[PDB]
């Protein structure tokens, strides 16, 4: 009748351990997409603090890149909001949903402008993050922007063919 | 004239560009926003009856921070 404490992943993949992380994964029987109390996946809280190595550990087990949490964000979310950038790339380049909503209809493309994470944002237009998708609130990407990044990513968006015409949200 | 002169202006808490001599400032506790700046840092709103949470640097609204943090 006695207990035997564990690491739990969450704590793990925030503090970005990876050796604790990888004897977790050995264990073929965890669910690597189960999220906390809040739905945050392993996936979501490497993504969020910054932690490239697990990150990376996660993906090569084949963890869901889409994942969503209570608010639904995906891990592609709280990189671009957080404005890492390594891990943004990491995200795209193993096909994460560039234009994934929340529950307010916000892409990360919205976090990237409102955080001024330029190089963010610019990397997320590159691979096809649509400019103009008004959230829940009619407020595109690009609103959330100043003005300066704003005329960048619309011209990166441009160039790439988009069509600029403000998205009203539907459904 | 002699004297050493500050030149220091005006900005942003949350994202450190100047203010317009048009545009009122909100003051938080001592902190000077822009009025779409002085909101939950997840939905972009501003605080409903003026109540927000701090989460590591960042605040929100009632619904978020019980959303993903509480
Ligand atoms: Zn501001
Ligand atoms: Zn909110």
């Amino acid at each position: 009748g006695s207990p035997e404490f564990m690491d739990d992943i969450f704590t793990q993949c925030r503090e970005g351990n990876a050796v604790a992380v990888r004897l977790w994964l050995d264990n073929t029987e965890n669910d690597l997409n189960q999220g906390d109390d809040h739905g945050f996946s392993p996936l979501h809280w490497a993504c969020r603090e910054g932690r490239s190595a697990v990150v990376e550990m996660l993906i090569m087990r084949g963890a869901r890149i889409n994942v969503m949490n209570r608010g639904d964000d995906t891990p592609l979310h709280l990189a671009a909001s957080h404005g890492h950038r390594d891990i943004v790339q990491k995200l795209l380049q193993y096909k994460a949903d560039i234009n994934a909503v929340n529950e307010h209809g916000n892409v990360p493309l919205h976090y990237a402008c409102f955080w001024g994470q330029d190089q963010v944002a610019e990397d997320l237009v590159a691979n096809g993050a649509l400019v103009s998708i008004c959230n829940k609130y009619g407020e595109m990407p690009v609103d959330k922007a100043k003005a300066p990044l704003r005329e960048l990513l619309r011209e990166r968006a441009e160039k790439m063919g988009q069509n600029l015409n403000r998205i009203p949200y539907k459904d | 004239n002699l004297y050493f002169q500050g030149s220091a202006n005006a900005v942003c808490q949350r994202c450190q560009a100047r203010f317009s001599p048009a545009e009122r400032i909100v003051n938080s506790n001592g902190e000077l926003y822009h009025e779409h700046c002085f909101v939950c840092a997840q939905c972009f709103r501003p605080f409903p009856e003026g109540l927000f949470y701090e989460f590591e640097g960042r605040k929100y609204c009632e619904h978020d921070f019980q959303m993903l943090f509480a």
